[PDB]
RNA sequence: ACAAGUAGUUAGAGCCCGUUAAUGGGUGAUAGCGUGCCUUUUGUAGAAUGAACCGGCGAGUUACGAUUUGUUGCAAGGUUAA
RNA sequence: GUCAUGGAGGUAGAGCACUGUUUGGACUAGGGGCCCUUCUCGGGUUACCGAAUUCAGAUAAACUCCGAAUGCCAUGUACUUAUACUCGGGAGUCAGACUGCGAGUGAUAAGAUCCGUAGUCGAAAGGGAAACAGCCCAGACCACCAGUUAAGGUCCCCAAAUA
RNA sequence: AAUAGCUCACUGGUCGAGUGACCCCGCGCCGAAAAUGUACCGGGGCUAAACAUAUUACCGAAACUGUGGAUGAACC
RNA sequence: CUGGGGCGGUCGCCUCCUAAAGAGUAACGGAGGCGCCCAAAGGUUCCCUCAGAAUGGAUGGAAAUCAUUCGCAGAGUGUAAAGGCACAAGGGAGCUUGACUGCGAGACUGACAAGUCGAGCAGGGACGAAAGUCGGGCUUAGUGAUCCGGUGGUUCCGCAUGGAAGGGCCAUCGCUCAACGGAUAAAAGCUACCCCGGGGAUAACAGGCUUAUCUCCCCCAAGAGUCCACAUCGACGGGGAGGUUUGGCACCUCGAUGUCGGCUCGUCGCAUCCUGGGGCUGUAGUCGGUCCCAAGGGUUGGGCUGUUCGCCCAUUAAAGCGGCAC
RNA sequence: CUGGUAGUUAUGGCGAGAAGGUCACACCCGUUCCCAUACCGAACACGGUAGUUAAGCUUCUCUGCGCCAAUGGUAGUUGGGGGCUUCCCCCUGCGAGAGUAGGUCGCUGCCGGG
């Protein structure tokens, strides 16, 4: 998950206040996997998250990702002093607030729903809730 | 790259609403009209909006979206 | 009317807080001031009522 | 001569004195509190600087102009220079 | 300084009306796979691609149909308070520090760096935090073998509850 | 080796009262390895002398007050 | 200027974000523009409405020019961006030169120098029947002081007098003086042969903070392992600890904190190399693997290189890894 | 009742449906004259009144779109406090945006004709 393109290519790091503007309730699915804390989601980390629930079903049900990681992220190399402007584009994030519900799925039932989802918790770097709608 | 800006303008409004104004007085400086020339005021070339008579500053409403300032001696 | 008492100090406070205590013509820690119960009065009060006491 | 000390200070027995006569002097068991002075610093007990100690010597002056305040004399005048 | 009244201003939040980013579904013009006379012109094919269209759903420092708290400017015949301004004489200062809050840079590192805002230190002794410029409480004119409180405390070191 | 042995999805007997999931909150447990010496409450030590909620006494500053004194300004 | 200096980049002006809903506000923060242009792209009077799509139609194609419909603006506005603009500030046409001279109450901005707006008055005009508008352009960049020179004007001065020379005043021209408040009319390097004044205001060593990186330890378990995730390995991802690495910062020290390796002397940690005890094993035995407890003692001599490190020879029960100003 | 001309944040707009007309107002008829088209009497301008309410206009109906809009709650936040802190919690005051109950097919002048 990439954009395909962006306005600006470097970008504040914002913050993580308050719980999550829209999609905290399930909306396309049965259950969700929701952030009960707030943290940066890598595209790295979705990926990861969705392999592990899409194996677990075996191509069964569908998988909706309701986040996307829209925010650029830059660094400085190792061996660099402060200052000469920001860093290179390193990677992208979608800032997960508290509430957010990351990942739906329908169409396995509940014991595979509910194994599927903490497999892909497992993956992500924020403490979460499995819902169901 | 970057590193460059220009000096600010000091924009926006130079005298209160309900404040006591001698002709000439500078009202509201400005890029094009947010706020229009009312009653006893003009428009200057770069948008200035300046008191004509002396009198009382009033900022109201033109209709819906627009906004004009008067002057009531 | 009322009596209004400054008991904390005004060390460590914002100007506002320190102007507002100084109009209510409080003056030390523990000093006491008389003033008629007005809307004025009252609002002073409340931007300080952290530092001040007030009785009738 | 069982003590851990910027050396005093506050409390304080004991012992020894006796004054510019004072709610006095010397010493100080013991107890509390307590990181010199100066310079330079955001900040120095400073593991930053300077001084071994004592003594002497050792740093905003004068002249001529400018300006301002104070004082005094005279006042639409005042004042002389060589 | 507060109260009342009026006003400028687009932040927080929110929203998706615009611009960008974006998910799923339905729809549907093309293009690309597959055979046919064929010039693959067009059919019969299609989840190999794809531009609009809508339905639902997200997202933004440089998006806004909206929009606070505060702060700001002013008015008053309001209540308190005690300064403002002008003109002269004399300065010093132009290495700041940390803490809290709001931002950037940084790695949402730094006792980092750079602004904004408040405080303390600087130039502030006293009490607390073992010790501890910048935290908590609080401002030392002098004397007293008087009293009441603050933070912080009350078994012993160690004042106060083995409440 | 396969067959059987045991043990059993399934039971009527006992013996007989509770028993099994799931969610939330409080306080704890593991995860937890560094270099001179205990050494991550200042110490002693504490099972409250810890924590929560409520309550009240007291201690505690050069704060404020009391008594005496010195002094600046403004006013009369 | 500078997260030491150099190298690189930058230096003035405009627009936006940063900027915390007045104004202002920093960084070698995030993005773009300017050093002009226009005789109409200025003034005024009158009239007008754009983008795109659908449908139909010769050349004619996805797209040229017609026509109808829908279309608040999805266009345009010389040029960046922001704020404006459809009574248009956008688009036509007619006449024009106000892209006027003297000014200017009063305001904004502001250390100063400068910069900005301005009703209104007078002169004389343009357009308009008039009302009226007009001192350039929708607005905000498009520029540079003084001194010195040049040119034009001039009811100014003219060193005894008349003149003149020369000066003054008004107008205007001549500089990337762009390091853009411009040291001069006129200016590059090397120093390990160096010197003085200073600074821990500022780098090289070590300490400190930080821990991205690094080392170690974990979580999840796709898998590998004939079968079997977990004997042993463990992808994609996730969480820590340490403070030995590579780094960041610049807080102590520049009126000196000697800096690599070795020698001598060790001492400490345990994340254990050997020896001791133990669990699991894909442990028959002999050997091993892996984990747990354990820091008592022990832990070699050579070849090469200044080396540390490393490779090699020969041993050994073993030839541990780190800290102590490496 | 209708023509003209104003004010008022669209509660006033859009869309849909219906009715109406010699008194206006329209369309409408014509290009001789003033005056017009970068071609076009379409428009503008001038002169008419055979025809027509079809359209504009006027009145009436409706909530499909828009617009307006409470209360309550919530976000945020001034001030005051706490934490375990990418952040979160408590007290006091202020208090959205969205959503909603609801509202709206306007209202208020002056002049001429009837
Ligand atoms: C990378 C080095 C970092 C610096 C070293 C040190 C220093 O200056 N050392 C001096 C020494 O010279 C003599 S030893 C020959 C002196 O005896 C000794 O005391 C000392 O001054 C000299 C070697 O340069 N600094 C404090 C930091
Ligand atoms: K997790
Ligand atoms: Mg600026
Ligand atoms: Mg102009
Ligand atoms: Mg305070
Ligand atoms: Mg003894
Ligand atoms: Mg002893
Ligand atoms: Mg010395
Ligand atoms: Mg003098
Ligand atoms: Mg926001
Ligand atoms: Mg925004
Ligand atoms: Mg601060
Ligand atoms: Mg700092
Ligand atoms: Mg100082
Ligand atoms: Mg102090
Ligand atoms: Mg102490
Ligand atoms: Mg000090
Ligand atoms: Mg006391
Ligand atoms: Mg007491
Ligand atoms: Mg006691
Ligand atoms: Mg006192
Ligand atoms: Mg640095
Ligand atoms: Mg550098
Ligand atoms: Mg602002
Ligand atoms: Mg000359
Ligand atoms: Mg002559
Ligand atoms: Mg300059
Ligand atoms: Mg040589
Ligand atoms: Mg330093
Ligand atoms: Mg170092
Ligand atoms: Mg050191
Ligand atoms: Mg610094
Ligand atoms: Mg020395
Ligand atoms: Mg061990
Ligand atoms: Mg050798
Ligand atoms: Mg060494």
């Amino acid at each position: 998950l990439v954009p395909k393109r962006v306005k600006y290519r470097r970008e504040f790091r914002g913050n993580m206040r308050g719980r999550a503007k829209g999609g905290t309730e399930v909306a396309f699915g049965e259950y969700g996997l929701q952030a009960v804390e707030a943290s940066w989601i890598t595209n790295r980390q979705i990926e990861a998250a969705r392999i592990a629930m899409t194996r677990y079903m075996k191509r069964g049900g569908k998988v909706w990702i309701k986040i996307f990681p829209h925010k650029s992220y830059t660094s400085k190399p190792i061996g660099v002093r402060m200052g000469k402007g920001k860093g290179a584009p390193e990677g992208w994030v979608s800032p997960v607030k508290r509430g957010k519900i990351m990942f739906e799925i329908a169409g396995v039932p509940e014991d595979v729903a509910r194994e599927a989802l903490r497999l892909a918790a497992h993956k992500l770097p924020v403490k979460t809730k499995i819902v169901k709608r | 790259s970057n590193g460059r800006d220009s000096e600010s303008k000091r924009l926006g409004a130079k005298r209160a609403d309900g404040q006591f104004v001698t002709g000439g007085s500078i009202l509201y400086r400005q890029r094009g009209t947010k706020i229009y020339p009312g009653t006893n005021v003009g428009r200057g070339g770069d948008d200035t909006l300046f008191a004509k008579t002396d009198g009382v500053v009033r900022f109201e409403r033109m209709g819906r979206d627009k906004k004009k300032v008067s002057v009531y001696p | 009317k009322l009596e209004i008492t400054l008991k904390r100090s005004l060390i460590g406070r914002p100007q506002p807080q320190r102007k507002t205590v100084q109009a209510l013509g409080l003056g030390k820690t523990n000093s006491v001031v008389v003033k008629e119960d007005n809307p004025a009065i009252r609002g002073m009060i409340t931007k300080v009522s952290h530092l001040v006491d007030v009785k009738e």
